[PDB]
């Protein structure tokens, strides 16, 4: 098969590759394909610290890609939400009649939005500290991949099935930014959901591809 | 056979390439515009067929439905372009020629 | 006329298409065979049959290749005559 | 807790910070509280290029971030002048009788941007490159604080309380390139002067907030 | 006057001996002792910025002749379906094909998507060969390969090789520049390059930049 660790691995140019890859990047890290062209992370450090922003935006990549998909998804199947698209998502506070979780009275109903990012900024400060430093869910671990309350269902042990699935996770962590920055870049050209982009894109594939707003933001006007 | 004796593993060679590669073979050809289907590929309107038949999402297909037909050509045809490709590259890797 | 038609025209082309590929190398001829995987490998010829032409095309090797273009060129031009394109 | 150096220190995160702070940021340099979560200064040149560009940052961001609000501070007290706005304040060049400094008409009243933007260009590319390589007062010095006729006032001998006001001088000029940052995105955003969104919060703060400009970059399409 | 060594020419003119920095020696071309930010520390980091600063400066090059030329040639006497840079794209969606030259037999393109992937496939095989190697040349320098680039044969005497690299750069920092300014040129006034240029050149006391600049003032 193909392997994704040592000295050859799957790498960026894929077959191409060969002397491609930098002299620092030997391998040993999860998601190692040998893309540092620009070479940002030739120190260690600025490596390692690189490596903990990926995987730190590759898991709220990962949740945010979850987040857009899911009430698209529960609205083209059943579910009358408050405004299931998500770059429309965030004015359901000001609906003047309550932030309805489930498109259901009875859930979260909420109204007031500096409450809710103040209780966020509050609970977010506590878990990011908790994060880089330690709390009440580990003191002394690794701050990337902690264990131990983050793996009540043991997937960690075995540790060379660990490493499989460090790379799964920093793959499924890029593909969620990449499909992130085609959310971010969706939103502002299309104005509609991704799925509903995807609904087009069904339709008529000839037209309802991106080229057809290629004349949208034209520097004329 | 004085080999063969433990029944190996990997019985089945996966190079995660064939089914990609098959699905590739076969989906792109098939959504190439025909007039037999009034302009339309075999594949477009199978995934129509599949969305009409999602909007009564409990009940099922009809018999009439026109559906079956998309599916059964298109899963013969795919079936046949993975299996020819697993066996392709398991004999390209191999002997057999 | 018929000659310098597009039928004749596909028709020529497809026949000595087919017979430059034998006679150059590029097809299965009397004289190389293929395997399995399609390499041209020689060929018993279980005959032997002579031939003065410099590569060794024999009347076999037309008549075989004329069969071949001629079934090309006649799929050729009634598809385009079925598409509309003819 | 009174000091800002050695290895224990003011940090970015509060008693947050143990697990953050790396082994080149010791304390050594005026503001240093742990903050390389990106890891961008790992080599010493590279962090001695970023701190000289912070702190010429700073100086400028303490002047722009006076100069912003002084407009409209004597727009307060009635001196009418064109517009008091920083962000639409150099269209008062190209006014019916040009911008004028306080709005008496025997001062500066220049009118033509071309030829005071050709003085600019030469007076200060001068001006800068000897601040980066030396001129008529100190030729090789501190590229950071050169001092000399920079303090006529005395304030750089007694090094200890000299370390005290570099701490002080980073830490308003943080302050003042975060309200410039600030500055820019409530001119880009609400559209109106920062001290009229002072005066507008000051006036109703709990429905006039940036969460009511949070609907206007909505991509309609 | 030598673009190389301990004197050489530099950015902030006969005072910038404080401005250098300790790697910044200069072997290598257009080394002027511009780091100031102090970005390029590492020599690793320094080798792909300069292979980065090269190729956007011939790929600069390209676009900005490609930028200049058809604009030019729309006043020589053969027109296109649209001149400017910024609409040279927007041609394939109107009715009749992209026209090469404004000649209806020459290219006549209506489809921007398999053009968009013929071009995916070959710059994707020509970049695959231009980091790793390929047929054109296996290993080799990685910016200045030669033997099928450079076919003329200048790209011996290495003196005059030094030269004409230092020159190359040059003139490419010049049309990076020039692209950047073009970039902007659109999008504060929407029209062309040399538009622009007749424009100035019509009446440049009015018609210079700060006619466009109360643009993008807020509301
Ligand atoms: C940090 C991640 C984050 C992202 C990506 C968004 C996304 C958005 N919010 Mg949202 N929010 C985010 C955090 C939060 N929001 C809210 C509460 C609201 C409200 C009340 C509203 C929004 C609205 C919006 C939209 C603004 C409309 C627009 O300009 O579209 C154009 C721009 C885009 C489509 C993409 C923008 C992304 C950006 C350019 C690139 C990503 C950079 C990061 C955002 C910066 C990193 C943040 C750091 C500080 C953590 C935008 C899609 C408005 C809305 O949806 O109404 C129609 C709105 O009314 N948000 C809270 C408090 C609970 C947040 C706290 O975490
Ligand atoms: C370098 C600092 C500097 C800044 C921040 C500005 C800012 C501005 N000037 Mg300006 N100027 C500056 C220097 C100078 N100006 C002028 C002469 C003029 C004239 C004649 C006019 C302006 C106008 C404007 C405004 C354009 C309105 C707009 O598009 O809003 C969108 C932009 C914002 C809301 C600010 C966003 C900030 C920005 C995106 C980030 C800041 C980083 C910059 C990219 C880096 C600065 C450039 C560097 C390289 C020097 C804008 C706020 C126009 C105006 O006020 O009328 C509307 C106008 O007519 N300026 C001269 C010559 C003396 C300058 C020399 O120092
Ligand atoms: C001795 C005088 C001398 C000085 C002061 C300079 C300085 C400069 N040289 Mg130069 N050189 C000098 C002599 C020489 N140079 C060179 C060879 C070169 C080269 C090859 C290069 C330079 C470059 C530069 C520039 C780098 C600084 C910069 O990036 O701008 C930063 C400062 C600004 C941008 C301020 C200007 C802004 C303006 C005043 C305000 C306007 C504001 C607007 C309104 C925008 C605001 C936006 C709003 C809307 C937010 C700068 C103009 C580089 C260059 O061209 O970079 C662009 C470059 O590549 N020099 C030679 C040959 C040996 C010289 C011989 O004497
Ligand atoms: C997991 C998905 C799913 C679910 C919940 C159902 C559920 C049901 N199907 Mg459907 N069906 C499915 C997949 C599914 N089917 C697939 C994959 C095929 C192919 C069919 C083909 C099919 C037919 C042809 C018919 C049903 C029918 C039915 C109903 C009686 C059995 C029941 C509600 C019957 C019905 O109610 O109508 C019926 O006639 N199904
Ligand atoms: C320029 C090249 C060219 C073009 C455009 C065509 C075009 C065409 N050919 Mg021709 N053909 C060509 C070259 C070409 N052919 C060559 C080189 C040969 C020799 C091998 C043939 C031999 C050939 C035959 C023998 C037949 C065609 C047929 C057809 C037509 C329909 C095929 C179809 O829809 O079946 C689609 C069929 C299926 C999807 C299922 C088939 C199920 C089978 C029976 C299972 C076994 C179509 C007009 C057919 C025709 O004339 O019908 C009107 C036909 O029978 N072609
Ligand atoms: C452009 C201005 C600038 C620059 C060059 C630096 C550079 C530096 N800072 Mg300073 N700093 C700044 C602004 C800046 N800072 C501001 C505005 C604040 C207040 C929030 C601070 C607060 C601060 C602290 C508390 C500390 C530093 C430290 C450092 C050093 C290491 C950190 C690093 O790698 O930063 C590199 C930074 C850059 C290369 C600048 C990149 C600018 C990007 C574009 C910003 C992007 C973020 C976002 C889009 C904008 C802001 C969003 C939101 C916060 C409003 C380095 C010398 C640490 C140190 O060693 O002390 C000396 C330290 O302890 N800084
Ligand atoms: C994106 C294009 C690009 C890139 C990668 C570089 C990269 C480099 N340049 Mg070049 N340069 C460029 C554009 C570029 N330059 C342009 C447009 C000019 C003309 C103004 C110059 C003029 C120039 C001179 C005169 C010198 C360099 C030098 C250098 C080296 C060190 C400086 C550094 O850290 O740059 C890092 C660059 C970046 C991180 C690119 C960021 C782009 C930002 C967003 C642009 C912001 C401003 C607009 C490095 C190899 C020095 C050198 O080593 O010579 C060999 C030197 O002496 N450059
Ligand atoms: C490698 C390399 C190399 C060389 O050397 C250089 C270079 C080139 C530079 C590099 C590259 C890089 C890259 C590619 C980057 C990218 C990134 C990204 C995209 C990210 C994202 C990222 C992204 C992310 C995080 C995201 C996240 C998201 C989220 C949370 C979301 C959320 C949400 C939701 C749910 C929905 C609602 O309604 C709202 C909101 C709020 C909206
Ligand atoms: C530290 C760290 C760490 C980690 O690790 C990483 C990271 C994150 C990256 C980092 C961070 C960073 C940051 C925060 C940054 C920011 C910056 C800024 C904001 C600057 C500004 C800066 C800013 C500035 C200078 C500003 C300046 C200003 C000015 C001059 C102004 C002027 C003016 C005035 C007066 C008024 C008039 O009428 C007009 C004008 C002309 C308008
Ligand atoms: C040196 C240094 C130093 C210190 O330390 C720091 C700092 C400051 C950071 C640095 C700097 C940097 C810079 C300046 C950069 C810039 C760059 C650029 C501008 C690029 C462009 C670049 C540019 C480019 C490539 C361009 C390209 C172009 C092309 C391809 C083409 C295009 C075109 C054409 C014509 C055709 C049609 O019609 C359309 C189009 C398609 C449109
Ligand atoms: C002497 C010579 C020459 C020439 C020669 C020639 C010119 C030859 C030709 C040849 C040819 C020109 C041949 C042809 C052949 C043909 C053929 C052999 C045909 C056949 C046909 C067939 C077989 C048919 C079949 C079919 C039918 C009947 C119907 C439909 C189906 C199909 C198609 C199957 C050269 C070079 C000058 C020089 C030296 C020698």
């Amino acid at each position: 098969g193909i392997e994704f660790y040592g000295p050859n691995r799957a790498k960026w140019l894929g077959p191409y590759s060969e002397n491609a890859t930098p002299a620092y990047l030997t391998g040993e890290f999860p998601g190692d394909y040998g893309w540092d062209t620009a070479g940002l992370s030739a120190d260690p450090e600025t490596f390692k610290r690189y490596r903990e922003l990926e995987l730190i935006h590759a898991r709220w990549a990962m949740l945010g890609a979850l987040g857009c998909i899911t009430p698209e998804l529960l609205a083209k199947s059943g579910t009358q939400f408050g405004e299931a698209v998500w770059f429309k998502a965030g004015a359901q506070i000001f609906s003047e009649g309550g932030l309805d979780y489930l498109g259901n009275p009875s859930l979260v109903h909420a109204q007031n939005i500096v409450a809710t990012l103040a209780v966020q900024v509050i609970l977010m400060g506590l878990v990011e500290g908790y994060r880089v430093n330690g709390g009440p869910a580990g003191e002394g671990l690794d701050p990337l991949y902690p264990g131990e309350s983050f793996d009540p269902l043991g997937l960690a042990d075995d540790p060379d099935t660990f490493a499989e699935l460090k790379v799964k996770e920093i793959k499924n962590g890029r593909l969620a930014m990449f499909s992130m920055f085609g959310f971010f870049v969706q939103a502002i050209v299309t104005g509609k959901g991704p799925i509903q982009n995807l609904d087009d894109h069904l339709s008529n594939p000839t037209v309802n591809n991106a080229f057809a707003f290629a004349t949208k933001f034209t520097p004329s006007a | 056979e004085a080999s063969n004796k433990s029944f190996p593993r990997d019985w089945v060679k996966t190079d995660p390439l064939v089914p990609v590669l098959g699905f590739a073979g076969w989906t792109i050809p098939a959504n190439i515009g025909v007039s037999a289907f009034g302009g339309q590929s075999l594949f477009g309107l199978f995934t129509q067929s599949i969305g009409e038949n999602l909007a009564h999402f409990p009940t099922g297909p009809a018999l009439d439905d026109k559906f079956w037909l998309y599916l059964i050509t298109y899963h013969l045809g795919l079936f046949l372009t993975i299996t020819l490709g697993q066996i392709g590259v398991q004999g390209r890797k191999q002997g057999y020629w | 006329g018929f000659i310098g038609s597009s039928t004749n025209l596909i028709m020529v082309a497809s026949t000595t298409a087919t017979l430059a590929a034998a006679r150059f190398g590029l097809a299965p001829t009397v004289k190389k065979n293929t395997t399995a995987g399609l390499k041209l490998v020689d060929s018993k010829n279980s005959a032997g049959v002579i031939s003065n032409d410099p590569a060794g095309f024999t009347i076999v090797d037309v008549l075989a290749m004329g069969a071949a273009g001629h079934g090309l060129g006649v799929g050729i031009v009634l598809g385009l005559k079925g598409i509309g394109a003819l | 807790a009174i000091e800002w150096y050695g290895p224990d220190r003011p940090k970015f995160l509060g008693p947050f910070s143990e697990g953050d702070t790396p082994a080149y940021l010791t304390g050594e340099f005026p503001g240093d509280y742990g903050w390389d979560t990106a890891g961008l200064s790992a080599d010493p040149e590279t962090f001695k290029r970023y701190r000289e560009l912070e702190l010429i940052h700073a100086r400028w961001a303490m002047l722009g971030a006076l100069g912003c609000i002084t407009p409209e501070l004597l727009a307060k007290n009635g001196i009418p002048f064109g517009e008091a706005v920083w962000f639409k304040a150099g269209a008062q060049i190209f006014a019916e009788g040009g911008l004028n400094y306080l709005g008496n008409e025997n001062l500066i009243h220049a009118q033509s941007i071309i030829a005071t933007l050709a003085f600019q260009v030469v007076v200060m590319g001068l001006a800068e490159a000897y601040r980066a390589n030396g001129g008529p007062l100190g030729e090789g010095l501190d590229p950071l604080h050169p001092g000399g006729a920079f303090d006529p006032l005395g304030l750089a001998d007694d090094p200890d309380t000299f370390a005290e006001l570099k701490v002080k001088e980073i830490k308003n000029g943080r302050l003042a390139m975060f309200s410039m940052f600030g500055f820019f995105v409530q001119a880009i955003v609400t559209g109106k002067g920062p001290i009229q969104n002072l005066d507008d919060h000051l006036a109703n703060p709990t429905a006039v907030n940036a969460f009511a400009y949070a609907t206007k970059f909505t991509p309609s399409a």
